[PDB]
RNA sequence: CUGACUGGGGCCUGUAGAGCACUGAUAGGGCUAGGGGGCCCACCAGCCUACCAAACCCUGUCAAACUCCGAAGGGUCCCAGGUGGAGCCUGGGAGUGAGGGCGCGAGCGAUAACGUCCGCGUCCGAGCGCGGGAACAACCGAGACCGCCAGCUAAGGCCCCC
RNA sequence: UGCGUAAUAGCUCACUGGUCGAGUGGCGCCGCGCCGAAAAUGAUCGGGGCUUAAGCCCAGCGCCGAAGCUGCGGGUCUGGG
RNA sequence: CGCCUCCUAAAAGGUAACGGAGGCGCCCAAAGGUCCCCUCAGGCGGGACGGAAAUCCGCCGGAGAGCGCAAGGGUAGAAGG
RNA sequence: CGAUCAACGGAUAAAAGUUACCCCGGGGAUAACAGGCUGAUCUCCCCCGAGCGUCCACAGCGGCGGGGAGGUUUGGCACCUCGAUGUCGGCUCGUCGCAUCCUGGGGCUGAAGAAGGUCCCAAGGGUUGGGCUGUUCGCCCAUUAAAGCGGCACGCGAGCUG
RNA sequence: UCCCCCGUGCCCAUAGCGGCGUGGAACCACCCGUUCCCAUUCCGAACACGGAAGUGAAACGCGCCAGCGCCGAUGGUACUGGGCGGGCGACCGCCUGGGAGAGUAGGUCGGUGCGGGGGA
């Protein structure tokens, strides 16, 4: 979909003051503009948990302007697991690199056999027109056993969208599951002591 | 990847420029020979001479020698006397050597 | 203009370079006031001991 | 009472500190012979009016003013500008 | 259980434990994570008890990701000796963990399965913990 | 007048943090020599692996003796402020060479010790003089020349002991 | 779904029908508290005693308080007269 | 128990512990002076005996080789041959 | 030129032991006792709930791990005491803690009864006599409602023993 | 003073790798020879000399391209000099001044000094 988010301008307000008033600080940029912004945290969080660098967010500004952006970067407070700053990338008419959600259709035969589908990439990096952004990219994984894998070279891309990663990059795999029957093997598995790399006259 | 040519040139010339004298640089093409006296502190050439610019005759070795005399005569009229010879990538031999001998005959001190 | 500098908190227990800063300002007793010219060199010592001192712009 | 036996340490050695480093910084007036840098190898190279000793020591060849220059891949140099 | 196969040095100084975790603060692999809420040296024994507790709750199925590794040698002098006579012997290995670090992630399993396995695992660790679920914030990292 | 300290300017540095490009460590996946095993074979090849796995790649990390990076500061020189129980020179007289607590930075110890060993600072030592902290060398307040039945404050307090 | 039998049967959860008439159930974060809390002569926050505090958090005004500072008088040394 | 290298050492210098790791008590008549010349390890492909690795050829390859010996610094625009 | 003067600033050219037969000067600058600080070790109590218990995680149990308390063990440290703080065990005389051995009151039980198991409340009183050994402890004999465990300078030598 | 080339410096990859295109009148190179100077641990490959038929194939120079490499903000954060608080601790905050690294946007297929030859 196409989400909307009120944004506001900030000059010399201190980020800790804005964040204490419930406002997430941010920035807007492309080759033409660079402006210090802030959004409302609860408002931004409602949108971002859905939009999430994948779908377009339109920023309604206080001067009346509206600008179509991709979230380019989210900085998290490593202690509290909270966003502390956003980068809004203002889209132009030229193509753009971006991540399109991968969507894994079907149940693998390995998963039926007891396995686990490891979704290695959940989106994929890609150049596409900002008027061409597909909602997702379907991938058939129903023929993967334990342990087969899928790569970006197996992506059936919609029209207008070019792969921006190496075709040899792994996107999914189906791996063996955890098994209690292996525990007693691993428990009674003696692992020898670490070797210390020879130093000096002995090497 | 430097060539043996570029290594030879750098090696010869670093040693020359360490002594702080004006260098007599010499470029030897298949056809012609050239000379500049260079102040490396200013990065500036003070006096030149070459077969191409004097439209000189046939035998490359005697041509080289005459180029040296020519360089000397113009050098002394500017006050230049002492100098350091910059064989660059060439052996001190033949055409280069002749140009050096020709410079010395003209009173360049080296 | 000038700075009126009042020593209001004791330097006992503070590093010696802060004690020296007070000597450079000529401040040697508590509640003592000095009116000093406002140059960047005098101001650097006033700021150095700002947590000990009370400043006012004058004249 | 019950005091347990001990081992020992195979380490415990270290050499004397060698007091290396730059000895005159840019803009200092020096006399010919003044040592400018003490170093292992050519962390600094000799420039104009600066010699180098058998242990890579950099010293001034003339009275003047020390000047440093960083020339990228060519290294960092110490010069002495005559007064 | 986990420990380096080789090392350049047998014994490490102790260092400090200040600050939030350096990296590894977002869910990178599985669906749910167990986040450290306070610093500690997590022992290789503790990680293995945490891993076995999740495997046993899953019985058969799922995938566990252990995102910390105990590479720091832990040293203790022999009992009843006095101070001196050199550094103690290596008795074990620990992983340094600081607040915000995602220690374990699970995948291939229901939400109720993951919540409960990460809870039982957390009871084996010497610190408070949080259970998290992969977010858009995690994906944008 | 050169001092501590301070302003400006230049040069030196590899710590905090961070990073993974080097030296090592490292979970998983991919790719893939070499082994384990399984069909097939001895006639020399061939296929198969939910096995261990080098190199390489991806994702994600670790390091006092790792660093592609890299602060705050620190050091030093120049010019300027700085007249202070400042500084410099010569010489006479010493005492001290058992320190200790606390804060911060590390090592050792057990992310023990009124532990121990260094670094920066501080106080006690020598301020066991004064106010606060119930009492209490080093925590907070503050540097006691003498006198006053005067006033303002500091930390801490303002129900009674008070 | 839980309880039961060796099994059985059961009562029941999820569940749908009626009565009632407006809220109900489940997570998560913050402040302050509760348990977890056993040691040796007699107890106690320094004591008394304190509960819209005499406790804790936020915002104030006033006062008390030292050998610090001021006022007044004096000594001595140093510097300037 | 003297000496060297790294770390501890808190980005100048210096800095302790029966703290963490290694080395020295030689050597070289060239492994010294100077002049001239030359450029590595490694990967891939090709080549009798000949091999993971002998010597040869081609391409890639800035320094990961080398520098008598520990470690560190330095270093091919040579300190290496 | 002659130095493993290598204890490497190198006392002589030339040098090892022993003392419970010992002596003097000193030190709580430094050990053994006891205290103190600490609590690794020790003792006790908890968290988690794999798995046992025919069935059933929790009657009784509790893999791998996790958090504490106490200050009775062995130590760490070296802070008062070396111009002396008598040191094991016993006897005598107690007094205190309660993590309770018995007696009193309880809940759960895989409690039919009787007898047990386990946890909770409870410190009022009680908690035997012998054989061995210096013993503390422990084992054993015969009983008992029970034959508790700890603190008090491992309580108590200006109270005794030795 | 403008454009091309040849020397020779400076900045130190925004200058490099790769791909493509282009240049021989001039210059440069390959080239033609090995008598002569000089030369090969063998080799005229190199070094060197004497040349001038050819070719810009190699090299070099000059363009274009952003796959790699290199450079890289703004914003925010870590950390921190100085000043204060909190926690039994491991550790955690506030003020004031300073402020990364990674990453994002984006930049880059160089710029410039001196002399010489040619051109307009
Ligand atoms: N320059 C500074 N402000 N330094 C502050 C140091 C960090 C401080 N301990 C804090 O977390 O608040
Ligand atoms: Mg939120
Ligand atoms: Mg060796
Ligand atoms: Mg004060
Ligand atoms: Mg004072
Ligand atoms: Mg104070
Ligand atoms: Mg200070
Ligand atoms: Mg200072
Ligand atoms: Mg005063
Ligand atoms: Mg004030
Ligand atoms: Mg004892
Ligand atoms: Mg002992
Ligand atoms: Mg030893
Ligand atoms: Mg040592
Ligand atoms: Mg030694
Ligand atoms: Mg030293
Ligand atoms: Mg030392
Ligand atoms: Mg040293
Ligand atoms: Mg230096
Ligand atoms: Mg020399
Ligand atoms: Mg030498
Ligand atoms: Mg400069
Ligand atoms: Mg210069
Ligand atoms: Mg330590
Ligand atoms: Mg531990
Ligand atoms: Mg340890
Ligand atoms: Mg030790
Ligand atoms: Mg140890
Ligand atoms: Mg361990
Ligand atoms: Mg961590
Ligand atoms: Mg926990
Ligand atoms: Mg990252
Ligand atoms: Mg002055
Ligand atoms: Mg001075
Ligand atoms: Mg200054
Ligand atoms: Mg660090
Ligand atoms: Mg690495
Ligand atoms: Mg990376
Ligand atoms: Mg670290
Ligand atoms: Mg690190
Ligand atoms: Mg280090
Ligand atoms: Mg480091
Ligand atoms: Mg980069
Ligand atoms: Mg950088
Ligand atoms: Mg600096
Ligand atoms: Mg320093
Ligand atoms: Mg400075
Ligand atoms: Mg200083
Ligand atoms: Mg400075
Ligand atoms: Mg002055
Ligand atoms: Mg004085
Ligand atoms: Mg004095
Ligand atoms: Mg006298
Ligand atoms: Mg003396
Ligand atoms: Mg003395
Ligand atoms: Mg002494
Ligand atoms: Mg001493
Ligand atoms: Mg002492
Ligand atoms: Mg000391
Ligand atoms: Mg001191
Ligand atoms: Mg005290
Ligand atoms: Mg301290
Ligand atoms: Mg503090
Ligand atoms: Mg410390
Ligand atoms: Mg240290
Ligand atoms: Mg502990
Ligand atoms: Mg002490
Ligand atoms: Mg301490
Ligand atoms: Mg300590
Ligand atoms: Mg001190
Ligand atoms: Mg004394
Ligand atoms: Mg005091
Ligand atoms: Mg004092
Ligand atoms: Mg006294
Ligand atoms: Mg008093
Ligand atoms: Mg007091
Ligand atoms: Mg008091
Ligand atoms: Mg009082
Ligand atoms: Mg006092
Ligand atoms: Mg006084
Ligand atoms: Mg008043
Ligand atoms: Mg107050
Ligand atoms: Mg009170
Ligand atoms: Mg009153
Ligand atoms: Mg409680
Ligand atoms: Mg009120
Ligand atoms: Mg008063
Ligand atoms: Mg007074
Ligand atoms: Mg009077
Ligand atoms: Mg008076
Ligand atoms: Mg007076
Ligand atoms: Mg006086
Ligand atoms: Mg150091
Ligand atoms: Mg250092
Ligand atoms: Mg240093
Ligand atoms: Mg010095
Ligand atoms: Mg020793
Ligand atoms: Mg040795
Ligand atoms: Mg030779
Ligand atoms: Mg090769
Ligand atoms: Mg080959
Ligand atoms: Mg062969
Ligand atoms: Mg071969
Ligand atoms: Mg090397
Ligand atoms: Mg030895
Ligand atoms: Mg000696
Ligand atoms: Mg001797
Ligand atoms: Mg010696
Ligand atoms: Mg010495
Ligand atoms: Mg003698
Ligand atoms: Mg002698
Ligand atoms: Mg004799
Ligand atoms: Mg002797
Ligand atoms: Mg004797
Ligand atoms: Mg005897
Ligand atoms: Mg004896
Ligand atoms: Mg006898
Ligand atoms: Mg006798
Ligand atoms: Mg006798
Ligand atoms: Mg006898
Ligand atoms: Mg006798
Ligand atoms: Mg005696
Ligand atoms: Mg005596
Ligand atoms: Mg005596
Ligand atoms: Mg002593
Ligand atoms: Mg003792
Ligand atoms: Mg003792
Ligand atoms: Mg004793
Ligand atoms: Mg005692
Ligand atoms: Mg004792
Ligand atoms: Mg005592
Ligand atoms: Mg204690
Ligand atoms: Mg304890
Ligand atoms: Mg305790
Ligand atoms: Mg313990
Ligand atoms: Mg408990
Ligand atoms: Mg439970
Ligand atoms: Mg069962
Ligand atoms: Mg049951
Ligand atoms: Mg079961
Ligand atoms: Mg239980
Ligand atoms: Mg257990
Ligand atoms: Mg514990
Ligand atoms: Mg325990
Ligand atoms: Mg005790
Ligand atoms: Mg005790
Ligand atoms: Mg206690
Ligand atoms: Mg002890
Ligand atoms: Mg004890
Ligand atoms: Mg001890
Ligand atoms: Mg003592
Ligand atoms: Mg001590
Ligand atoms: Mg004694
Ligand atoms: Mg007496
Ligand atoms: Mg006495
Ligand atoms: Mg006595
Ligand atoms: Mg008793
Ligand atoms: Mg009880
Ligand atoms: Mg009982
Ligand atoms: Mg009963
Ligand atoms: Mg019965
Ligand atoms: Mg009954
Ligand atoms: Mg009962
Ligand atoms: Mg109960
Ligand atoms: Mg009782
Ligand atoms: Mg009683
Ligand atoms: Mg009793
Ligand atoms: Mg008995
Ligand atoms: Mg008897
Ligand atoms: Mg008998
Ligand atoms: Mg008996
Ligand atoms: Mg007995
Ligand atoms: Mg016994
Ligand atoms: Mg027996
Ligand atoms: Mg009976
Ligand atoms: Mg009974
Ligand atoms: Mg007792
Ligand atoms: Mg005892
Ligand atoms: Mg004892
Ligand atoms: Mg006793
Ligand atoms: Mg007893
Ligand atoms: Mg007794
Ligand atoms: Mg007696
Ligand atoms: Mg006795
Ligand atoms: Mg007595
Ligand atoms: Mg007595
Ligand atoms: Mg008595
Ligand atoms: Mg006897
Ligand atoms: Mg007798
Ligand atoms: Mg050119
Ligand atoms: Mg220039
Ligand atoms: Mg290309
Ligand atoms: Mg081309
Ligand atoms: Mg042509
Ligand atoms: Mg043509
Ligand atoms: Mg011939
Ligand atoms: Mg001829
Ligand atoms: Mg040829
Ligand atoms: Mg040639
Ligand atoms: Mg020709
Ligand atoms: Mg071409
Ligand atoms: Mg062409
Ligand atoms: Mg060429
Ligand atoms: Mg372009
Ligand atoms: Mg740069
Ligand atoms: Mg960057
Ligand atoms: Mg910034
Ligand atoms: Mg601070
Ligand atoms: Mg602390
Ligand atoms: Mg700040
Ligand atoms: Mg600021
Ligand atoms: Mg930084
Ligand atoms: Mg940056
Ligand atoms: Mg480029
Ligand atoms: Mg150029
Ligand atoms: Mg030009
Ligand atoms: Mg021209």
């Amino acid at each position: 979909m196409e989400y909307r988010l009120k944004a506001y301008y900030r000059e010399g307000e201190k980020p800790s003051a804005l964040r204490r008033a419930g406002k997430l600080p941010g920035v807007m940029y492309n080759r033409h503009l660079n402006r210090k912004v802030y959004v409302d945290l609860v408002e931004f969080d409602k949108v971002f948990r859905q939009a999430s660098i994948h779908h377009v967010i339109v920023l309604e500004l206080p001067d009346g302007q509206s600008l179509p952006t991709l979230v380019r970067q989210v900085n998290l407070d490593k202690r509290r697991r909270r966003p502390e700053h956003v980068d809004f990338f203002v889209l132009s008419d030229e193509p753009v690199e971006m991540y399109v959600p991968l969507r894994f259709v079907g149940t693998p035969a390995g998963v039926r056999a007891g396995g686990v589908l490891q979704e290695i990439h959940r989106d994929i990096l890609v150049k596409v027109s900002p008027r061409n952004i597909p909602e997702f990219i379907e991938v058939d994984v129903s023929g993967l056993e334990i342990g087969d894998s899928l790569h970006a070279s197996d992506l059936k891309l919609p029209p207008g969208v070019e792969l921006a990663v190496s075709p040899e990059e792994t996107i999914a795999a189906v791996v063996p599951p955890e098994d209690v029957e292996k525990l007693a093997e691993e428990a009674a598995a003696e692992v020898a002591e670490p070797e210390v790399i020879k130093k000096g006259k002995e090497e | 990847r430097l060539t043996a040519y570029e290594r030879r040139k750098f090696r010869v010339r670093n040693r020359i420029k360490r002594t702080g004298r004006l260098r007599l640089s010499v470029f030897r093409s298949l056809k012609h020979i050239y000379a500049q006296i260079i102040d490396d502190e200013k990065g500036v050439t003070l006096v030149s001479a070459s077969s191409l610019a004097l439209k000189l005759k046939g035998n490359k070795t005697e041509v080289a020698r005459q180029v040296g005399r020519a360089l000397a005569e113009k050098a002394l009229a500017l006050g230049i006397k002492q100098v350091a010879f910059d064989r660059g990538p060439y052996k001190y031999h033949g055409r280069v050597k002749a140009l050096a001998e020709g410079a010395r005959e003209g009173g360049l001190e080296f | 203009p000038r700075l009126k500098v009042k020593l209001v908190k004791s330097p006992i227990g503070y590093p010696k370079d802060q004690k020296a800063a007070l000597k450079a300002l000529g401040l040697r007793r508590l509640q003592q006031e000095r009116v000093l010219e406002d140059t960047p060199a005098i101001r650097g010592n006033v700021e150095k001991v700002a947590h000990l001192v009370r400043v006012e712009v004058v004249e | 009472a019950h005091k347990k036996g001990l081992g020992s340490t195979r380490n415990g050695r270290d050499s004397q500190a060698k007091r290396l480093g730059v000895k005159r910084y840019e803009g200092q007036v020096v006399r010919a012979g003044n040592i400018l840098v003490r170093q292992r190898g050519t962390r600094f190279k000799p420039g104009k009016n600066v010699g180098m000793g058998r242990d890579f020591t950099l010293f001034a060849l003339v009275d003047g003013v020390v000047e440093f220059q960083d020339r990228g891949r060519l290294g960092r140099y110490v010069h002495v500008r005559p007064l | 259980m986990l420990m380096p196969r080789r090392m350049k040095y047998r014994k490490q100084q102790r260092g400090r434990l200040k600050g939030a975790t350096k990296g590894g603060d977002y869910v990178a692999f599985g669906d749910y994570g167990l986040v450290a809420l306070e610093p500690a040296w997590i022992t290789a024994q503790q990680i293995e008890a945490a891993r076995v507790a999740m495997v046993r709750h899953f019985r058969r199925g799922g995938k566990i990701f252990i995102r910390i590794f105990p590479d720091k040698p832990y040293t203790k002098k022999p009992l009843e000796v006095r101070m001196g006579k050199g550094k103690g012997n290596v008795e074990g290995y620990v992983a340094v963990v600081k607040p915000g670090r995602v220690m374990f992630e699970v995948a291939g399993v229901t939400e109720e399965q993951a919540m409960e396995a990460l809870r039982i695992a957390g009871h084996k660790l010497p610190i408070k913990t949080k259970i998290v679920r992969r977010d858009a914030y995690d994906e944008a990292q």
